[PDB]
Parts: structure tokens; C-alpha cells; sequence
């Protein structure tokens, strides 16, 4: 699970709503039977799969909790720096506007 | 800390607004008459208005046709798509070898959109069934600056209930697409169990529902396999949809004719605005004579975009073909559409000046005696063996601590690595095939 | 609509021809090539009578001369509703499916049929639809008033037209069509349009549709993904001997017509041998497209044998096809062809660039001059006139090279470039 | 620690072992002879330990039983770890489910990896008891226990989740546990007191994790939903090359934002001299990208035909790649250096050899081929644990002789009883009268 | 009783630490092939020597296979043998090289040997015992479950910690049913009823169970055997029944997928992670490929390099043709069909013909086991026979002799029924005699 | 599972000889019973030169059965 968390980015671009419904048959007007489409329906609602993961990853791209820090230039030596100053035993005070 | 391969000493062509092409500009000596040639190129591409126009360049190993076809690329700009391609892609075991040539073309050709998509997050309050089919739910998302409730697809209620959802956690759900995020459990309920394996994160500020335009944009092939073939989804049924035929299929042109068409009414409403591009082909001599008998009836289309080919050959027999000889490789028929821009091999000084700029990018330092040397090498055996042995020697120069390169390390370079002619002759001579 | 940028016919439009079908010297985009045109047209006039199927006729002619623009104006002129289907030789071969069946694919697709239906259908604005909860009384009442200029009055909705007004959310304010016998409803716009007239009224919706598409559908659960998607699979030929038949009782009915669409093969000559046996049966049968072949090499050897028949193809399809010659262009038809292209690419060419043009284009080719009309303008568009000159007209003759000069270059140059055996010599001294 | 190991030729062999002069040692870490080969592949070495440098191709040669392959097998020995290193065959990317082409840049994705740290907070401590509550049939349960170490002693509450947790494995006030706040994982060292004791240290404390993925792996994960299965099944194709190009942008800007490392590593290909030509043409260009492995080859074939063409070029490579590679060549061996070889195989398959034996084990492997005499000496000492002392004696060797034959030997048997054996036409004799 | 073309090998025949015999499980002659094979039997059994391959070259009918089944006899059935012929590496569903990969691999087995302490037998009673809690409470407070144990010849009473009573509810059992307990690892099963309460209803659906014999605490120890690739067939493959995963398995077909190496790599770790503590023991196998010679280049290649693979087991190898052109390359040359590069791998034991002493007993040895017997004036006649035509023609005509000779309903074998059988059934060389001869096309 | 059998092209494949031994078995008691009839056909092939000699071999066993 935590590779799949970190190393899933990309994202299916270009994509057609109701294209799943219409690829499986199963919609409000076909050549299926009205209740075999709802039976069918209740049975995907029920079993589960285990790639749900992967799913909603590749699905919407996540922002996580990390990009704080890398979408910043000043923070990117800043850490570095607290990292620096941690191990040298200082304290530090930080004034902002 | 910068990785150099073979490239990225040219930044461009390196043109005057007058056209005129100077001796040395951005890591380019000679081929005046080339980088011109291709500069008009460059124009036609910005002009848009031809289409289906195919340019070869043919020249020897080491002239820099393809180091000069990057630098089409890099003066088109990002902007404008660029599709790298080699002649040995084309044979591809799941489709046959003509949809792959098409493909590109459809591949080359960007199309950038404008489109708006609502957005809603909040904490959850209140969760509730409606309930033959999947009722619907009623979410009570609650907003940082307000408070609104929702109605829910049935389909995007099964995907909240497979994320395990339940009240007081903020989720995050996307309108068009109906896709479904949970950031985590309400900051408030942090006190409620003193160890919990599930983080907790703020309150969403601002109101529930946000807007917003994006300038994304999508090549039209990646638009075409949309509609050609099911896509990711959260729900089980999406899945299983993209599950039952994984393998890519061919698609026939009435598809291919029915998104253009949808195209252009994108166009006409000044949403979308449709960009040609180049496609590369590298070592065309490799293609089979059904892939050049077929870019004879592709080139005629109206939507093909301008594609560039690069072959060095003399007069050979076309692959596929018996007795058919024509020259480069490219059947006679195909080369009529075809127009030719010719590469020139450099002379010693011009080899002094690239091994020169290749180290200076490279970021070592070269005394001017072992750069003699190196140009001397250039000319006795090839351009490419001498831009080979810059590295070694600088790492021999790293292990006896000297910070320029000395007549020393490159004749011991010269001694540790060999060319292709001394291999030869070590072939021609030996005992049991070396 | 169509967004189309430049093509290499985009200019001829239609061919060209008279009541006579005599050819004019320049009609529509189409100049030279008198006597293909007549024969063209005739062929056309044939399509247009739809008396004769499965007929074979071939284009023979030197490359780059009157050729692939015949068919592209028997193909605009034949117009809309008619099918008309080119392929490539290559295209036909496919990994996924048989030689065969992607042969017989294309001939179930030129060929379409009409398909007409009466409906009842009722549109207009809706200013005010009440929709009420399950009673006692009844199972649902809701009315629904549709405003129209010419007449306005009230429906009081059926049921399951309740769940569907209520199925789709519907704003009052927003015209509107509502189909009786389909059962769904359909969105015009809003009140965008203007009502025009009474409620109801009775029309036909006629329905192209080739044999192909409905071959398709039958074989599958849903078949017409598999039109779009190419995953159709070899259709059993038993499906395709029940449409026939059902084709035939709908056309004895009067519910639906044929039409004998065209189908144009370029690069025949690439054509493997088992489909050019396979076509000598197919052209015998009843429903079959009126096919026409365009082959520019001749006396060649026939891929999949190790003779050599003549013009490339089997001398058993020569007999089934007629023949077609075209005729290398004269100097005076270049000069007009070259002026038509400058017409079609927005290019300003003064008579003495034409007359260089001209001479370049007799002595090397057409289609060469015609490339180099489209790069001129750029050199001339960095000197900011206008009209294009004679010496960006040689200046685009020494950028690009021809390939007559080129191989003249090459066979100097051999030692240069890669040989046949594979030698090369990149090395410059000794 | 230790990969499923047995005797092989490769085995003796460990690093490169040259000097920090670069100069190769007479015999170092299994490696004897060949100085200016064992040289020119260390300038290589330290070349990739550089990483600054990308897209360069090397070829090593020579006639058959050299150490070429032994060679880049130190090579990949002296890399280290945390390297990646992928070696295929030349008749490995030929595939039925995949392209040459597709399989080939598979090749080229799996070499360069990626490295990513994170910090994970971590709770180690002794447990003094648990109290769980529970209904029968009531739904909601709550937890509680109290962690134990020498400096702190304190009690947790147990939420809904990690009572599950802790109900799945068994825990116990004796048993030490150690569990993830984030990942919620229980780890188990061990068992205390009914043998390790209270771990030293506060409570909480928080460690850095790495994960290391090579860019191959990027490259499926992101194609399908059920792409990730196809890490593990292997059953991949056609990957969308637009997918390729939005991952190398991607890991640009995760190299720009420094939160990922990449690590270059090298690819190594053997019996390249058999190669389809679409194959040639396609790394000539290739080896062109922004990351491309370093590529080193083996080929111990002379002037030949290419397979897919008529004609013969020279090594059995076109000039195309003949020219950006480079070509390092190797020699034969001398008659005290097959000694030498044989004695520290002798050493690495731990076989004691009589002086003797060993003398008229090097004349035979000279007359003959080095790998034959290195097969006799492992039958040697099976041979000779028969007559149940430990010895290699010329007794035995002889034996070991006649019962095994050379090829040189066995192609004159061949040529006797040509009539005996089955010809290329199909004739043979089978009867003896 | 199912005898073809073999049965009378029985193992290589060999003494203790010494020349082989003469004449030992029906091998005659070729004292020094079987020898030298006899020390390769040492070598796999040293367990130590990892992708070395030997190849016996001869002619045919020379018993080139007869001591590859030979020396299979001789490592025992518990090391792993896999037959395997050169044409069989052709498949359509993967590419020749993933087939030639997973037969290496399916060569080497692993063994697991578990022993666990059981508690089987009827229950007698139940009973809770009581205890003061901790911390005071009001409720019941449990110290220990008391479980009694019936088997026959004896009876015994445990007392575990009372968080058995989660398991003793999972498994359901009450009073009366025989149970299964394991000491450290815990919980229950339910095998089935006691045998003696069938009698009680007319008709019921649960079967009854006798009583367990011998002592209701028991120690046993099971030993299982599995290959490496069966191992790694196991962890590719998805294992579900309701599964959407497993769902699309059903409805689908599935077919052989190239394996990749970081899995084998990583069953590797775990198998190693095994035999480091003791649990596990690696015992390498034997492959066999007959008619090396039906191999293509590409597969030479790759034998090369995969005979340098640490865990490779021993190949041994047989081709029986001479010089050949190697398939794949017209012009190249080299004996037996092998390339000379991978001739340098291996070690080559040389077969001789049969004389026709050793011949005649050939026969004599096959009549044994045919449980035919013959005369000794018929049996000279196919010594000749079978030196003239073909050594395969007078085994070959054994049983149409015997046949023949229970339609004469003589119990022995005689010159006309030799002669008999000789004119019915025609060897090669006739039938190619005779073809030369007729114009018919025959 | 079978709505996405239904939802796959149909695929040819290889028809055993068992499941055609069973139609002509059950065919071979109603046409006994007298419920239905069996009818020869004609088969007819053009250009046959196109064929394998595989087919031309198969062909031979092909015309031996009933
Ligand atoms: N005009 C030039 N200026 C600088 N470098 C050049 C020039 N022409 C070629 N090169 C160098 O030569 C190298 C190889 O040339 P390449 O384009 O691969 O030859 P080919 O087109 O025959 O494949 C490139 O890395 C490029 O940097
Ligand atoms: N009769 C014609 N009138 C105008 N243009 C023509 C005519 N014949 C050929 N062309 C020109 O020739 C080009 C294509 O030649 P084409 O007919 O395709 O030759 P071929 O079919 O032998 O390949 C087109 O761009 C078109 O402008
Ligand atoms: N320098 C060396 N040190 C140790 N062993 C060597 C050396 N050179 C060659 N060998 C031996 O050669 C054997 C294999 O030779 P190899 O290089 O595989 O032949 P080829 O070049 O035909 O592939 C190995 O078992 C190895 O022990
Ligand atoms: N030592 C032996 N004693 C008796 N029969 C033998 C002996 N060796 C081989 N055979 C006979 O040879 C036959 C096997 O021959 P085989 O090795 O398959 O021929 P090839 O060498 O062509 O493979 C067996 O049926 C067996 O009866
Ligand atoms: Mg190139
Ligand atoms: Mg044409
Ligand atoms: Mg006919
Ligand atoms: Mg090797
Ligand atoms: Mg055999």
C-alpha cells in the first residue's frame, strides 16, 4: 500500500462520462432486461476488490501532505538548515511579516 | 549534478530575425545552409497553413541530422508538440504496423482546452440511505464559512461507502467527474481517542462549493482513446469495464471522423484552438515498403501534420523489396513529396571547435596541446571516437589529482580504448575469432 | 465546419463536367486530362443509375499524372447521402483480423440503406409542471402545460412520463421535446428558440445505414461499440447470409432502399494475391460496391508469386476490370495547375516566377514545383513584400534539393554514405 | 543476508579489486591477469560512481574463455549495493507477448532506480497489562493498556482500529511490541520474560524510512488499475509512450524540488553478437535520452553475418554502434596464469591438489581449453573420496581423462565412425554387420 | 504389468567405491560409460556444484537414454527428475527462453519438515473455574477452561487459559464430539461427531467419527516436498473465490505469463530466510532434454548464459547425430549439433556399439522380463537378426513371436514362428529395398 | 458472469470430436423417432489451387466420414 501511495501520479487526461455504463450494457435504455441490469447493479454494489488503491489514486491526482515544502523555494534550504542547526546543539528564532 | 548525454550543448538553431545563419551560435559550427533551410521550416510549421508536407535530410553519420533535428524542436517551443519517433517502433506485435503509423499522426497534432469544474469539500455531519436499485444519499458536507447539503448519485455513494467514510471526516468530491477524496478525520475529534492510527487534518477553508479554469491541454489522440475505450473510475463497474478488453484495438475512421467533427464545434464556440505538429522518424531506411506505400496515401490527407525523416544511405534496395534499388532507402514514388535538405561533413578546424564547446559543457578543462591532439584523432579516425575519450580522460586526470587534461592521458587513452578500425585489424588477424 | 487546414486536393472540387459530359478545359479545380474525365464521369452517371453492381474498372498511369484527383472528384461529386469508401492495399492487412474478412469489411461498408419511421412528437415551452406525491386516490397526478405560439394547452402526464419528467431535473422556462412513442425526452434550449407552431405533429426520420452497421450489431450484444472500437472479430458469414434475405423482404416491403455507393482502392498493386482472388468472387455476387483500382507501377512482379504479370496485377482481375489510361501533362497545363494551387494557398506569383516555375516543373516534376510555391512564401514573407520574386524562387531552388540532383550528389558522395555491404568511411585522411 | 548460493564460475570472483592508482594488482580479490582490461573497466567504474556523465555505450571483446563476462561480473561485484544492475541475454528480448523495440526500452527503464526518504514516528515499549471492552451482541468496544520502558512508564487508550490490531496478533504484558502511529503496523520483536530486554531510550522516537523504485516499475504502476499486478505476474505490453514521457517529466521535477534522488546504474548485455537489426537501430537513438543507463556488451564473435541482413559486418555489430561505443579488447592467457586460475578454484570450491596434479592439470588445460580443466577439478575430488583420503592425486586426474573427453578428442571419434553417427544428409548405420 | 521399452534398467548397477560390475540391473557392456556416470551420481549428490552439464554422444540404438533413466533410478525418487525433449521448448503461449527458464527451475525441489504437538479426542465434559479478578469487580471472573480428553486405552483433563473459549464458540463444540487442539499454536477443530452417537436419531446429515487411537496427546512429524517453480507459480497467481481479481479470472481463459526476476528473486529471500533456521533443506534436481540437437541457436545462446546462474541445477544432455549445421545458421559447422562455444561448458562421455555376444544377451535378458521364453536355436537367430537389421527389430519382434506361438498354442518360441514373424513384419531396410523397386509411387 | 460472456465477441475455436459425436447422437434418435428429418447439402469451393497441401491432405480424410 505505501508504494502505491507515493508512486501512483498520472492521471487519465482525457476521459468520457457514461462510458462505463455503455461499455457493460447496463444503462437506462438496451437490449438487457430491466431487472438483470439492477440484479447485475446490486452485485458490483456488494463485491468488493482489493484494488481500490490503485483506483481512486489513479483517479484524482493527491496532493498528499508533502508538496508543502517543495512548492517553496525558501523552504527548500530552510530544513536543511533547522537539520544543521539541530545537530550543533542551537536555537533558532524566525521573524516574519 | 547536470547529466549530459550526447546533447543539450544546443539550445536552438541559432537564427537572425533576417534569416542569416551566423559561424557559431548555441553549440552549432557550420551547416550554414542546413540550419537555414530548416529555419524556413521552422516558419512554415508557425504559419500553420501546410499540411501534410514531408522533409528529409540526408547525410552521412556524424553530420548532425538528428543533432539538427532537435533543435526544430527546441525552436518550436514546448508549446508546440513534438513527437520523437524511430522506424523500428513501427512493428508492434499487438496491431498491426499501419494503425501505429496512424496513430502518430493523431499523436502530433495538439488540441488545448478551457473548461470549468466545480468543486465541493467539508466536514461530513449527517449520512443517510434513501432506501432493485441503489437509493440515493443526502451528505451534510460541512464548510469552515458555511453550512450547505448535497444530494449524491447512487454511484458516487458506492464509492463513498468503499472509502469508509463516516461523520465528522473531511472528504473531498469533484463534481464533473464525480471523483471521491477523503483528506481525513475533523481536527476537532482529535481528543476523542488518545492513540488512533488515522491522522487528523484542518477544516477546509472557504465556502463548500469553489470554482475554477484550467488551460489543460490534451493531445487529440489522448482525446480519441476516450472515446474509443473505458477509462479509470472509482466505481466497481468502471473496473470491470476497463478490465474486459485490456488490449488496445484498432480504431476504425468513423470514429477518428466523428471526434474531429466534435473538434471543430469545439472550435467554433473559441474554447479549443487546434495546433499542428512535427512528427520525427529516425532511421527511416528500416521501415518495410507497406509502411512507405501507406505514408504515399497518409501524406495526401488534410489532417496529417508535418513530419520530418532522417536516412544515411547510399543507393540500397528498399526493405521488403527485391530488386527494387532507389537511393536513401525510400521508394521513388514516395520521394517525389518529399523535399531534401543535404548535411556537409566538417573539416578539422570545425572538429576542434565542437570537441572545444562539447568540453566547455561538459565542464573540464583541455590544454591546448592534448586538444591538438584530440583534433588529430577527430580527423584519423571519426568525429564521434574523439567527443568518446573526453571523459577518460578527465577521470585519469582525477586519479593522478591534475586539473587539465595532459598530451599524456589521452595518449594513455588512446592505449586503454580502441576504435573500430584497430579492432578491425586485431579481426583481420587473430587466432580463433576475437 | 470541418476543420481542415490544406490538402493536396482541397482545391478540385467535383470533378468537372456538361450536360454533354463533355470535359471544360478548367471546370471546378479540374484542369487537363480530357478523355479520363469523360470516362470518369460516365462511370459517375453509372453510380447515379444504380442499374449495374459489382462492376470493376481500373486508373492506369504515370506517377504524379491524373490519377488519385479522378477519384477524389467522382467522390465530391457524387456528393453527400451516397457511400464512398477508400482504402489502401496496406491497410487491408491486420494482425487481428483475416485478409479476407477486412477484404469483405469495406464492401459490406459501401454499400447503405435508408431507413424511414413516422413519430408524434410534441415540443414547446413549459412555464408551469405540477408533480404530485403518491395518493390514495391515485398513483401520481401532475400536469404539465406546454406553451406554443400558434396554440397553448394542458397534459395531464401518464405516470412514467412522471418519472421521467422527474427522472432528469427539469426547470420550467426551457423548450423542450417529448417523444410519445420512444418515451423520452429532448432539450432544445431554453426560453435560445422561439416556438414555432402547433404541439404535435407527425414526421419521418429517415436513417442511413450500411450493411456493414447493421451486420454488426446482430453478431454482437451491442454492436455498434464494435463499429467504433475495431474489435469486431471476423462476423460469421451465416449472419451475413440472414441480412441479405432480410434486406431483400424489407425492400419487396417498401420500408427501405440501396444505395450503390463507390469503392475506391489506392495502391492496388500492394494487394496480396489471395485477395485479388477473393475479389473475383466477390464482384459476381448481388450486393456488391462499383470498385475502382489505381495502380502506378506496371510490368512488375505480383506480391505473393514468383512471376511477373503484367501491370502488376492477376490477368484473371484484369478481366473482370476496365482500363483507364492517363496521360503525362503538357507544359501549357502545368503553369494553369501551378496558378490554381497559388489561388488555393493565398500565393501571390508573378508571371516571370511562373515562367521559372513552369520550366522547373517540365524538367523535374509537378508535384515538386507545387512543394516549393508553398516554401517561397516564407522567404518572401522575411523580405515583407507581398508578391513572391524570381530570386526567392532560386534561392528555394538551391535550399532544397531535387532528387534527380540529389542522387546525381549521392553517387559522387558514395564513399560518404552507408552502402549496401555496409562500408562506410567516416574517417577524412588516409 | 545470503541469496540461495552454490558453486559457480562466477562465484571466487569479488569486486574489481584495483588500487586507488587504478592500477590493476597480479592477483586481487579473485581476479589474476588481464591489467589493461581490469584497468579500462575501472575507469568505467568509477565513471558510473561519478554519475555526472550519461549515455555512453562499451564494448568489451575477445576470443572465447577470456573473463569479459567475468569482468563485468566484478564490475557489477565492485558497484555495491543500493546500484541497480541488469543483465539480460541477446536472445532474451525476443518475445511473443512483447515487441522487440517495447521490451528493449523495458531493458533500459529497469537500470536507473530512484530513491525516496520519509520519517516515520516509532513507539517501542513493554506492555504492563490490556483491558479491552466489550458487549456481547452491542456493537462499540473499548481499549485500554499501559506501555512499560526504563525511563517511562505511561498508558494509552485504544481507538477503534487498534483494537483490531491488537486482536489479530496476540499481545501479552510479557510479549515487547513496537507500532507505527501512521502506519499502524504491530511489530514483534520477540518474546520478554516468560529473551531480550526493556528497549533503552524514550518511548517515541522517530526514525527515517527509504523506499527505493526503479523507474520500470513507475513506468507499469501508472498505466492500469490492475497494471500494478503486472510487476508480479510480469504480463505487460505495449506501454503507452505517453505515459513514458509524462513520467521522465515528472521525475524532473521531483529531481528540480530535491524530494527524490535518482541512482544511475548499468546495463550490461551478453551475446550481443546475435541481434535482430531493428534492435541496433533502435539503441543507436536511444542511447541518446536524457537518462540512459551506461551500457557495457560482450562480443566473442569475429567478422560474421548480422542476423535479419545478407551481408557480413565486422565484430557481427553495424558501424552505427560500432562508432558511439567503445571497444575494449582482451588477450589470451599464459600458462602460469591458468594455474593460477585453477588453483584459486581449487581454493573457492575448497579442493586440496597434489603439486604433481596441479602441474599436469595446468599442461592439459593449456593443450586444451581453461574451462575444461576447470570442470575436471571438481570431479577430481569425487573421484578421489573413493579411495577415502582427501588429495588430488595424477592417478586420479588421469582417470578423470579418459572418462571425460575433450572436444578436440571427441571430433577425430566422430570422424572414425562417421558412419556410425548420423550425417547432416540423414544417413546412418545402425548395424554393426 | 506394463512394460515399453524399458523396466529392465533397474538403477546403474555399480558396487561399493569400485569398477562396475558386468552384468547389474540389466546392463550389459559399456562398463565405462555407466561408470563414469556413476561418479556424476556422486557429484549430484554432493549437493555442491551448480550449472555443470555433461552431454553422452553416440550413435543410435546405443543406450544413450537407458543411462539418463538410469542414473534417475539412481538418485532416488526423492530427487527431483524432469524429463524434457528439445522440441517441447516451442510453445505459442510465451517465447522459447521464459519455457527453457521455468524448466530450469522446476529441477530443484525444496523439503519441509514440521513437527507439532496434538490433543485429539472425545470431550467428557466442560467446566469454568472461578477466580478472584485483579481488580474487584462484581461480575464472574474466569482463571481457567477445564477440557477432558476420551481416546481409546486412554483418558486424560487439561486446563487452559480461558481466552480458549473464543475458539471453543468459533468451532462450536460442546459435549460429545471428538476435537482437535495444537499445543502452542492453539484454538480447535472440529474433525466430526463421536462414532457412537449415529444410533440416537434414525436420520441425520452429519457423519460420525470414530474415537482417535493410541494416547489423546500425540507428537507427529509431517515432511512435504515442493519445487521452487510450483512455488513461484503460487505467488503469481491470484488465489479468490468471490474476488473481482478471481472474477475476471473466471469468464477468461488464463495462459502462461513471462515471470519476472524480481519475483524468483524474491522467493529466493524467503526460501533462504527458511534454510537459514533450519526448517528448510534445498536439494538441487536433475534436467534431461533428449535430442539436443532439435534446438535453435537462440536457445544455445541462452544456455550459455543460464549455466552460469548460481542456483542452475545439473543438465545432462544427449545428441546422437555427427557433424551438423547448427539450426538457425546455414553456414556454421560443429559436432553433434552443439555450438562449440557451448561445447566448452560441458564434458562429453563418449557410447560404443553393442557386440553381439553382448547383443544375444540383450535379448536373453528382455525374454525375463517379457516373461517370454525362447529356445536356444531360436534365440541364435536373433542374434544374427538383430546384428544384420537392427539391434530395436529383434526386441521388436518378441511379442509377434509370442503371439503367434499362442496360435499355434506352443508356450515357447521356434525357428518357423521366428520365420513367421520375420515375413509379416519387415524392417527398414526392406521396406527402402523394396521402394526402389516399384514405380507405383509406394 | 455470464452478462460479460455475452458482452465478449464471439471467438472461433477449435470444436472437439466428442461434442459433435453427442449432436450426431441425439440427432440420430429424433430423426429414429421420427420428429425430425436430415437433409444432405452441397458444399461448393473456388479457386481451389489457393489451397495448402495441408488442406488438400485434410481434405482426404474430410470426404471418408459419414
Ligand atoms: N554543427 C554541429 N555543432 C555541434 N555539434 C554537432 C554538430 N553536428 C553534429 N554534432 C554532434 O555530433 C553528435 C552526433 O551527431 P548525430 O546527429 O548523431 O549524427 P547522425 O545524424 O549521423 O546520427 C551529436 O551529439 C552532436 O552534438
Ligand atoms: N487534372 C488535374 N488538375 C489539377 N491538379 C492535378 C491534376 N492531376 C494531378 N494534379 C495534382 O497532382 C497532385 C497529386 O497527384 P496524384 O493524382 O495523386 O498522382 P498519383 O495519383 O499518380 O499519385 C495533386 O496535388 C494535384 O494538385
Ligand atoms: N581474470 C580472471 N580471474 C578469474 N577467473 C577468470 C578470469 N578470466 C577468466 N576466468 C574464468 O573463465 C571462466 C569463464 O570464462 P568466460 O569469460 O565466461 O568465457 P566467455 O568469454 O566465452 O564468456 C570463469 O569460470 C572464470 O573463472
Ligand atoms: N546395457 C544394456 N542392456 C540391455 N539393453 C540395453 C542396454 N543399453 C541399451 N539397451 C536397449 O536400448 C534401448 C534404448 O536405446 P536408446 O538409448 O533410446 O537409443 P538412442 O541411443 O538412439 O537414444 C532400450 O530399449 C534397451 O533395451
Ligand atoms: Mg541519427
Ligand atoms: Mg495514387
Ligand atoms: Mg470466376
Ligand atoms: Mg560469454
Ligand atoms: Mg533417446
Amino acid at each position: 500500500r505505501k508504494i502505491i501511495d507515493t508512486f501512483a501520479v498520472l492521471t487519465p487526461s482525457a476521459v468520457s462520462l457514461d462510458m462505463r455504463k455503455l461499455a457493460l450494457g447496463l444503462n437506462d435504455d438496451s437490449s438487457v432486461g430491466e431487472n438483470t441490469r439492477l440484479k447485475v447493479m446490486q452485485n458490483c454494489f456488494e463485491v468488493s476488490n482489493p484494488l481500490h488503491q490503485l483506483q481512486t489514486k489513479l483517479t484524482i491526482a493527491f496532493p498528499d501532505k508533502s508538496l508543502l515544502q517543495y512548492d517553496c523555494g525558501k523552504l527548500q534550504k530552510l530544513a536543511i538548515l533547522l537539520q544543521q542547526l539541530k545537530d550543533n546543539g542551537h536555537r533558532a528564532l524566525i521573524f516574519t511579516q | 549534478v547536470t547529466r549530459t548525454a550526447a546533447h543539450t550543448h544546443i539550445k536552438g538553431l541559432g537564427l537572425d530575425e533576417s534569416g542569416v545563419a551566423k559561424r557559431v551560435e548555441g553549440g552549432f559550427v557550420g551547416q550554414i545552409e542546413a540550419r537555414e533551410a530548416c529555419g524556413v521550416i521552422v516558419d512554415l510549421i508557425k504559419a500553420k497553413k501546410m499540411s501534410g508536407r514531408a522533409i528529409l535530410l540526408a547525410g552521412g553519420p556524424s553530420t548532425g541530422k538528428t543533432a539538427l533535428a532537435l533543435a526544430i524542436s527546441q525552436e518550436l517551443g514546448p508549446k508546440v508538440p513534438f513527437c520523437p519517433l524511430v522506424g523500428s517502433e513501427l512493428y508492434s506485435v499487438e496491431v498491426k504496423k499501419t494503425e501505429t503509423l496512424m496513430e502518430n499522426f493523431r499523436r502530433a497534432i495538439g488540441l488545448r482546452i478551457k473548461e470549468t469544474k466545480e468543486v465541493y469539500e467539508g466536514e461530513v455531519t449527517e449520512l443517510t440511505p434513501e432506501d432493485k436499485t441503489i437509493s440515493h444519499v443526502i451528505v451534510g458536507l460541512k464548510s469552515a464559512k458555511g453550512t450547505k447539503t448535497l444530494r449524491l448519485d447512487p454511484t458516487i455513494y458506492e464509492s463513498i461507502q468503499r472509502e469508509k467514510v463516516s461523520i465528522g471526516d473531511v472528504i473531498y468530491i469533484e463534481a464533473n467527474t464525480g471523483a471521491v477524496k477523503r483528506v481525513g478525520r475533523s481536527d476537532a475529534y482529535a481528543t476523542e481517542f488518545d492513540l488512533e492510527t488515522e491522522e487528523y487534518v484542518p477544516l477546509p477553508k472557504g465556502e463548500v462549493h469553489k470554482k475554477k479554469e484550467i488551460v489543460q491541454d490534451v493531445t487529440l489522440h489522448d482525446l480519441d482513446v476516450a472515446n474509443a475505450r473505458p477509462q479509470g473510475g472509482q466505481d466497481v463497474i468502471s473496473m470491470m469495464g476497463q478490465l474486459l478488453k485490456p488490449k488496445k484495438t484498432e480504431i476504425t475512421e468513423k470514429l477518428r471522423q466523428e471526434v474531429n467533427k466534435v473538434v471543430a464545434k469545439y472550435i467554433d464556440q473559441g474554447v479549443a484552438e487546434l495546433i499542428p505538429g512535427v512528427l520525427f522518424i529516425d532511421e527511416v531506411n528500416m521501415l518495410d515498403i507497406e509502411i512507405f506505400t501507406y505514408l504515399n496515401k497518409a501524406l495526401e490527407s488534410n489532417i496529417a501534420p508535418v513530419v520530418v525523416l532522417a536516412s544515411n544511405r547510399g543507393m540500397t534496395t528498399v526493405r521488403g523489396t527485391e530488386d527494387v534499388i532507389s537511393p536513401h532507402g525510400v521508394p521513388p514514388d514516395l520521394i517525389d513529396r518529399l523535399l531534401i535538405v543535404r548535411t556537409l561533413p566538417y573539416d578539422k578546424d570545425e572538429i576542434r571547435t565542437i570537441i572545444e564547446r562539447r568540453a566547455t559543457v561538459e565542464r573540464l578543462q583541455v590544454e591546448s596541446s592534448a586538444l591538438d591532439l584530440l583534433a588529430t584523432m577527430g580527423t584519423e579516425t571519426s568525429l564521434r571516437y574523439a567527443l568518446q575519450l573526453l571523459a577518460p580522460c578527465g577521470i585519469l586526470a582525477q586519479t593522478s589529482n591534475r586539473k587539465e587534461i595532459v598530451v599524456n592521458d589521452v595518449n594513455e587513452a588512446k592505449l586503454l580504448f580502441l576504435d573500430a578500425k584497430r579492432s578491425t585489424k586485431i579481426l583481420e588477424t587473430s587466432a580463433n575469432y576475437l | 465546419k470541418s476543420l481542415s487546414l490544406i490538402a493536396a486536393h482541397s482545391h478540385i472540387t467535383g470533378l468537372g463536367l456538361d450536360e454533354n459530359l463533355q470535359p471544360r478545359p478548367t471546370s471546378e479545380g479540374m484542369v487537363g486530362q480530357l478523355q479520363a474525365r469523360r470516362a470518369a464521369g460516365v462511370i459517375l452517371k453509372m453510380v447515379q443509375n444504380g442499374t449495374i453492381a459489382g462492376r470493376a474498372v481500373l486508373v492506369a498511369g504515370p506517377p504524379s499524372t491524373g490519377k488519385t484527383a479522378l477519384a477524389m472528384g467522382v467522390s465530391q461529386s457524387l456528393g453527400k447521402d451516397v457511400p464512398f469508401t477508400a482504402i489502401a492495399g496496406s491497410e487491408i492487412f491486420s494482425l487481428e483480423l483475416s485478409k479476407t474478412e477486412a477484404l469483405t469489411q469495406a464492401f459490406r461498408k459501401s454499400i447503405g440503406i435508408k431507413i424511414k419511421e413516422e413519430t408524434e412528437l410534441i415540443e414547446g415551452e413549459v412555464v408551469e409542471i405540477q408533480i404530485d406525491r403518491s395518493i390514495t386516490g391515485g398513483h401520481k397526478q401532475g400536469k404539465l402545460t406546454i406553451k406554443t405560439t400558434d396554440m397553448e394547452t394542458i397534459y395531464e402526464l401518464g405516470n412514467k412520463m412522471i418519472d421521467g419528467l422527474t427522472k432528469e431535473k427539469v426547470l420550467a422556462g426551457d423548450v423542450i421535446s417529448i417523444d410519445k412513442a420512444s418515451g423520452k425526452i429532448t432539450k432544445l434550449g431554453r426560453s435560445v428558440q422561439c416556438p414555432e407552431g402547433e404541439l404535435q405533429k407527425r414526421k419521418t426520420v429517415v436513417h442511413t445505414v450500411s450493411l456493414h452497421e447493421i451486420d454488426v450489431i446482430n453478431s454482437r450484444t451491442q454492436g455498434f461499440l464494435a463499429l467504433f472500437t475495431g474489435d469486431t472479430g471476423e462476423i460469421r458469414s451465416e449472419v451475413r447470409d440472414q441480412i441479405n434475405t432480410k434486406v431483400a423482404e424489407w425492400k419487396e416491403e417498401g420500408k427501405a432502399e440501396i444505395v450503390p455507393g463507390v469503392l475506391f482502392i489506392d495502391e492496388v498493386h500492394m494487394l496480396d494475391i489471395e485477395c485479388f482472388s477473393f475479389i473475383n468472387r466477390a464482384l459476381e455476387d448481388e450486393f456488391a460496391p462499383i470498385v475502382m483500382m489505381a495502380t502506378n507501377r506496371g510490368v512488375s512482379k505480383t506480391r505473393g508469386t514468383n512471376y511477373k504479370s503484367p501491370h502488376g496485377l492477376p490477368l484473371d482481375l484484369l478481366d473482370r476490370s476496365i482500363i483507364i489510361t492517363t496521360k503525362s501533362y503538357n507544359e501549357q497545363e502545368i503553369k494553369t495547375i501551378l496558378s490554381i494551387r497559388a489561388q488555393e494557398e493565398e500565393v501571390e506569383l508573378s508571371s516571370d516566377a511562373l515562367d521559372l516555375l513552369t520550366k522547373t516543373g517540365v524538367e523535374t516534376s509537378l508535384r515538386y514545383s507545387s512543394n516549393l510555391i508553398s516554401v517561397a512564401q516564407q522567404i518572401a514573407m522575411k523580405r515583407k513584400n507581398n508578391t513572391v520574386e524570381v530570386e526567392d524562387v532560386k534561392r528555394a531552388y538551391l535550399l532544397f534539393l531535387d532528387s534527380a540532383r540529389s542522387v546525381k550528389y549521392v553517387q559522387e558522395n558514395e564513399s560518404q554514405y552507408i552502402d549496401d555491404q555496409g562500408n562506410v568511411q567516416i574517417s577524412i585522411a588516409k
